[PDB]
């Protein structure tokens, strides 16, 4: 985009305010590609934190009411049901008492997405570019059109054509409200587990989410047997 | 100066020189300069891998060093320093020895002399053997040669660290009190 | 002629009292420099040193007064109810090696001539603006912030502003200076500033040596402390 | 917005007072007696500074008045028949307990910590209500620093672009009409009568909590 549709986009988004870039971070020239790919790789990245933070703001609520799935985590005589993983304690415990492999194979699934949406092949044959390259700024491509070797059922963004047929109006309307959503989402789900690590942090929360102990920006736990995992975990931090 | 490479995006695209070595260098004055740079680059490259492969726990060379003396590739132990001391004289002057064959090659069999207008850095037989580097187009290639001399100056500041880490104790951080 | 700018100057900033050179150090040769280059030394000399004045004056009520950052830092080493001059003291080593080396990088982007002209400036000496930081648009690595206005809230402000902006930094700066050794000076020669009589406490030891004491060597690191 | 945050003047495009004589204006037109009492001097300032004192003298006269309103009522004991905690598993504290605490700055350090934010919260809410100028300017106003009216409230229902997402009912001045459509200057002539009443009530405020 150019900052003057960045501008418009935030009229839109909240007519009152338009733009509010405090830091000039659309003038701030990272990457070194312009201020067009400097606005798109934003506009991504605050798309996308937008969208992991609803989705995990979801989760959180639906992991720390007790609403853990019936079938089973692990596989064998002595498998990790998703009841012992509810019982490790609250949400961040759960994610840090999964198997490792569980944690691996979850982050991993996540890269193969991402490295998908960062190809530009692929961009290509669904349409549009890369959000450096003047492509719409969040866009995930389709893993069937991709040519992936055997046929998938459905493709990761609208799998059974809901919105297919969507008004060119709401799908712009619809973009709108997936920033504001995830700009608040995010708000959201840091002020959940900064209650968790911090009491009192959040007031409005006070005695509604669970404590926990360990750092929740450290994907593995002491559990998990890997490479360096317990030397980095041997010192803490605030 | 301005015309003589290893300028980057690291000064500025401008020649780093403060103390003003530059406006008192003629040409071969500045031929001389960059040929030491090389040199020290290339020595300090070495001599830092060298290092890191010995010190950090890289399988170092089976077999003996002296059959006769009982001295053990294994027996000199992983400290640099320790190592140069306890590797045999006779080994030691060997090294220094064909170094100083190889430097007065460089400096006569390299006709067209760096100082008497020639390319600094240009040590004829020391390189490149199996012609990995001899395809590559002149663009290509100054972007190596700039590369050789930012790694190398790097490995300089290293090699240093380490031995300020050897002689004053506990000086570099990342370097561990001993060696 | 630069005198004749720097007469107005100071009536600007003073118009009772005027042009008050006693010394006549805008006549002075300095390094033998012409007078406009003298006096584009003189001006941001005093223009430095009431910007670094007017700072110290605002920590001192910081630092004296109680206030200090949260967190793994500097803050944990220095003992509560500590004075403005045992702050400093306190600090690591490293902290204090690394303030002054920060001040002197963002010194020495000041003097350089490539960010001056990627600015589209000079030298304040050869014929620049005294006082001017430039922009960080000739640092290597792309830079979020500028120093002086980061949020660029001047980006559109008047040039007459701008002067009787620079003629308050002037004035402002040379009166935090008086306060800033006025607290300095009551505490290594009491009864000097009467009405600090009693607020600033003694100090043993030398204000003018940075490294004195040392500190401690402590190592605040957390993560990653393989240094240590 | 980034556009307009100057901290410098623009231009002033209103008959709002800017000057010693318009001060002197509304000075007879208050009180005829004092006249301009400024012995600060504060009226030899810019047309920005005066609309800002202008409106700051307003506005305490607000928060006076309701105040002193508030001190009266709180001290005769008129408590709310409500709860004021205890519905999402919280402890239970009632108004008739705040009454009891004490003296009316008794009460509100007894009300509890959050609602002491909560309120305050919906203050600034206002406040910078009234301090964004896009709002103003959607309606019929400016920022009283930049020419506009001093203690203009926005209307907080509306239909505009620069509306809430959820329909508010009411505004905060005016809500059902009382005002209706007083004439053209009574209107000015409740302005005059709103700052006298604000000056005898921070007086009346101030000596009561010096008491
Ligand atoms: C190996 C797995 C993997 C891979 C390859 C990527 C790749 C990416 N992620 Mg990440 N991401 C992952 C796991 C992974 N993610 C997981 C498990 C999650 C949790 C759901 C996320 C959540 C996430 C978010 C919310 C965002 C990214 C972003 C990005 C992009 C920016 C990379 C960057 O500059 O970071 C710097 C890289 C490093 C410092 C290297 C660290 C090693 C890139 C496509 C950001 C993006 O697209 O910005 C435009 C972004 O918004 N990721
Ligand atoms: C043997 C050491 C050595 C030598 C001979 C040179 C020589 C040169 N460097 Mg330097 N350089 C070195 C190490 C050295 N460098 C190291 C380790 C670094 C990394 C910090 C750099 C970083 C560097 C940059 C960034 C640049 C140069 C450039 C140059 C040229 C500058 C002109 C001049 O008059 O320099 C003569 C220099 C000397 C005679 C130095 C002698 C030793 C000093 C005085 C004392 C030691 C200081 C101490 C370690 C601190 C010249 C070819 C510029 C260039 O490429 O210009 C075309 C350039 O841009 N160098
Ligand atoms: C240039 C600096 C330098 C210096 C002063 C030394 C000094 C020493 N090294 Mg050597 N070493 C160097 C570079 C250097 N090394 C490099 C670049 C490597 C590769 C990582 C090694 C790897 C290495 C090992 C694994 C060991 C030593 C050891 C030693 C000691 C006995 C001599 C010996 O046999 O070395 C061998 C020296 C070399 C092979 C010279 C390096 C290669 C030069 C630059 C020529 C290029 C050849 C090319 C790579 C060949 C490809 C085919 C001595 C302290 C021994 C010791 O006592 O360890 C405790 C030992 O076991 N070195
Ligand atoms: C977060 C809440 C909040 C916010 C955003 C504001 C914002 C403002 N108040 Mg304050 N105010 C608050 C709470 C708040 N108030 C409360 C709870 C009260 C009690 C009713 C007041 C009572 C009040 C008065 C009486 C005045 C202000 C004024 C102001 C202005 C300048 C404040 C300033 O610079 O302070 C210093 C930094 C500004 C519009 C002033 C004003 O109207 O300026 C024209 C003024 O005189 N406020
Ligand atoms: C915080 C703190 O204090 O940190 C401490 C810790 C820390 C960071 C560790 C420190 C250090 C030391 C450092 C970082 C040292 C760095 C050393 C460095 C940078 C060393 C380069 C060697 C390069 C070599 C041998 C290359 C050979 C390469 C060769 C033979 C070739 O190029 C060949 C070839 O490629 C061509 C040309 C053509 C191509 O067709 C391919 C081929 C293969 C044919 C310090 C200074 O102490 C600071
Ligand atoms: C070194 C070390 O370890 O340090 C320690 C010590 C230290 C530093 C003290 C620590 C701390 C504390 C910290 C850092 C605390 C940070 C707290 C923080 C950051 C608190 C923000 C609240 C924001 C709110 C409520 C915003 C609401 C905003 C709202 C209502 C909106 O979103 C509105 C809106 O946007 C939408 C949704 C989109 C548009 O349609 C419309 C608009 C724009 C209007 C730590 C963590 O302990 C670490
Ligand atoms: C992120 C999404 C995700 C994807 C896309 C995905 C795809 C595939 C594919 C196809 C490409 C195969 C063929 C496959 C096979 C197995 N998966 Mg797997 N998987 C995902 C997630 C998890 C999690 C969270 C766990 C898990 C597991 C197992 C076990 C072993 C079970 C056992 O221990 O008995 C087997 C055999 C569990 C485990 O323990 O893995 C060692 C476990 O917890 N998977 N998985
Ligand atoms: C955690 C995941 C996630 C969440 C929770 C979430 C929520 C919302 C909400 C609710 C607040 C709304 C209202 C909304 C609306 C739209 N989303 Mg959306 N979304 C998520 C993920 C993705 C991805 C991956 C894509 C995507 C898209 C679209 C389009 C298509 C417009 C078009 O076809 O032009 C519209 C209208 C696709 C696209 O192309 O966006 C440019 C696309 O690739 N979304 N989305
Ligand atoms: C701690 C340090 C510090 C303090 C305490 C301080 C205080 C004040 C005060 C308050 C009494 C006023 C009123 C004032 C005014 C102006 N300051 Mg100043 N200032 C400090 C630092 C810097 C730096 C780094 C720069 C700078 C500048 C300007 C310009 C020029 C604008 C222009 O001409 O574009 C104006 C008008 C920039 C410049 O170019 O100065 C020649 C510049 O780079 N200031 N400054
Ligand atoms: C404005 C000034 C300023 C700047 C611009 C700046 C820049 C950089 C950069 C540049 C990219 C790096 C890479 C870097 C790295 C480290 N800084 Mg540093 N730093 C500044 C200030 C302080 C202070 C006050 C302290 C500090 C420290 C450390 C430690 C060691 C921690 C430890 O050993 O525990 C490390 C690794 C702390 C310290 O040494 O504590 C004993 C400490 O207190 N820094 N710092
Ligand atoms: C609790 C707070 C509070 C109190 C105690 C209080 C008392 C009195 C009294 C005393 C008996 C009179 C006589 C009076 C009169 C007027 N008040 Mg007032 N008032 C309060 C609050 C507000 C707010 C928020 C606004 C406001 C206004 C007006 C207008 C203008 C009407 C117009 O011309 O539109 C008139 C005539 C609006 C405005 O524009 O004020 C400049 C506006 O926004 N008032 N007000
Ligand atoms: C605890 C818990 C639960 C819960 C809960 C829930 C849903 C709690 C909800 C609480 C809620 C919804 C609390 C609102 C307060 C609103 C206030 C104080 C508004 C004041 C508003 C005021 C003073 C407005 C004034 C005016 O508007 C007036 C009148 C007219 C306008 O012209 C002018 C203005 C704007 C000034 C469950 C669901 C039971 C189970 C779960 O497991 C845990």
């Amino acid at each position: 985009e150019s900052k003057a549709e960045l501008e418009s986009l935030a009229g839109k988004l909240n007519p009152v305010i338009g733009y509010w870039d405090p830091l000039n971070l659309a003038d701030y020239d990272q990457w070194s590609q312009g201020q067009e790919a400097a606005i798109g790789f934003l506009r991504h990245a605050e798309i996308k934190h937008g969208r992991v933070a609803m989705a995990a703001f979801v989760g959180y609520i639906v992991q720390s009411n007790g609403i853990c799935w019936p079938w089973a985590l692990t596989g064998g005589p002595n498998g990790v049901m998703h009841s012992d993983i509810l019982a490790a304690g609250g949400p961040a415990d759960q994610w840090d008492a999964l198997p490792t492999a569980s944690k691996l194979q979850i982050l991993l699934f996540v890269g193969g997405l991402e490295l998908w949406s960062e190809n530009s092949y692929v961009l290509g044959l669904s349409g549009e570019k890369h959000y450096m390259r003047g492509g719409k700024p969040g866009f995930f491509p389709s893993i069937k059109k991709g040519g992936i070797p055997h046929p998938v059922p459905f493709d990761l963004f609208d799998p059974f054509g809901l919105s297919k047929n969507a008004s060119p109006e709401k799908k712009a309307k619809g973009l709108l409200a997936e920033i504001n959503n995830g700009r608040l989402a995010m708000l959201g789900i840091m002020a959940f587990v900064s209650e968790s690590k911090v009491p009192g942090s959040v007031p409005a929360l006070a005695g509604k989410i669970a404590p926990y102990s360990g750092e929740v920006m450290a994907p593995f736990a002491a559990s998990d047997n890997l490479p360096f995992v317990a030397d980095m975990l041997k010192s803490p931090l605030f | 100066v301005s015309d003589m490479e290893g300028t980057g995006p690291e000064t500025g695209g401008k020649v780093f020189d403060p103390m003003g070595l530059s406006k008192i260098a003629s040409a071969e004055t500045l031929a001389w300069y960059r040929a030491a740079e090389l040199k020290h680059s290339r020595v300090a490259m070495a001599a830092v891998t060298g290092w890191a492969w010995v010190s950090s726990g890289g399988p170092l060379f089976p077999g003996y060093l002296s059959v006769e003396q009982g001295v053990t590739f294994e027996s000199l132990g992983r400290d640099g320093y320790a190592a140069w001391a306890a590797v045999p004289e006779a080994g030691k002057f060997q090294i220094l020895g064909v170094i100083g064959i190889l430097e007065i090659l460089s400096e006569s069999a390299v006709k067209p002399h760096y100082m008497a207008g020639g390319t600094p850095g240009k040590v004829p037989l020391l390189w490149d053997p199996l012609g990995f580097t001899a395809k590559l187009s002149p663009e290509t290639l100054a972007r190596k040669r700039l590369a050789e001399l930012k790694n190398g100056r790097l490995a300089m500041i290293g090699v240093m660290s380490l031995v300020s880490a050897h002689f004053i104790p506990n000086s570099v951080p990342l370097l561990p009190g001993s060696v | 002629s630069a005198k004749a700018d720097l007469e107005a100057f100071a009536k600007e900033c003073n118009p009772v009292v005027g042009y008050w050179d006693p010394l006549g150090l805008a006549d002075l040769p300095l390094w033998g420099q012409d007078q406009d280059a003298v006096i584009g030394w003189l001006r941001h000399s005093e223009i430095k040193h009431g910007r670094i004045a007017m700072a110290g004056f605002v920590g001192y009520i910081a630092h004296a007064n109680g206030f200090r950052f949260g967190g793994i830092g500097p803050q944990n080493v220095v003992p509560e109810g500590a004075s403005a001059p045992e702050v400093w003291d306190s600090i690591p080593f490293l902290a204090k090696l690394q303030i002054i080396g920060a001040i002197g990088v963002l010194e020495h982007i000041s003097e350089d001539k490539n960010f001056l002209a990627a600015d589209g400036m000079k030298h304040y000496m050869r014929g620049g603006k005294p006082g001017y930081f430039p922009t960080f648009s000739a640092n290597v690595h792309p830079m979020p912030l500028n120093l002086f206005d980061p949020f660029k809230w001047s980006k559109n402000a008047s040039p007459e502003k701008k002067a009787k902006g620079l003629v308050t930094e002037t004035n402002n700066g040379r009166l935090a200076m008086l306060g800033l050794f006025g607290f300095l000076s009551e505490s290594k020669i009491p009864g000097s500033v009467p009405a600090l009589s009693g607020i600033i406490p003694s100090y043993d030891g030398d204000y003018m040596q940075p490294f004195l004491p040392t500190g401690p060597d402590t190592s605040l690191w957390t993560i990653g402390n393989l240094w240590a | 917005f980034a556009d307009e945050f100057t901290f410098d003047s623009k231009p002033w495009s209103s008959s709002e007072i800017k000057d010693k004589a318009g001060l002197e204006a509304l000075a007879k037109k208050l009180n005829p007696t004092v006249g301009l009492w400024d012995p600060l001097g504060i009226a030899e300032t810019s047309p920005e500074t005066i609309g800002w004192f202008r409106h700051a003298e307003i506005k305490h006269g607000r928060v006076a008045m309701a105040a002193f309103v508030g001190y009266c009522v709180q001290s005769n004991g008129i408590h709310f028949p409500w709860n004021i905690q205890g519905w999402q598993g919280t402890p239970v504290v009632s108004f008739a307990d705040i009454a009891a605490a004490g003296g009316p700055a008794d009460q509100w350090d007894a009300l509890s910590t959050p609602a002491k934010l909560q309120i305050l919260g919906v203050i600034g809410f206002l406040e910078m209500w009234s301090e964004t100028s896009v709002v103003l300017k959607a309606d019929g106003q400016e920022h009283y620093v930049r020419g506009g009216k001093p203690g203009y409230f926005p209307k907080l229902s509306r239909s505009d672009e620069m509306a809430f997402p959820h329909p508010v009912p009411l505004n905060l001045w005016d809500p059902f009409g009382f005002t209706s459509k007083m004439t053209p200057e009574r209107k000015e002539k409740a302005l005059l009568a709103e700052v006298n009443n604000g000056r005898l009530a921070m007086i009346g405020i101030f000596g009561m909590i010096s008491a």
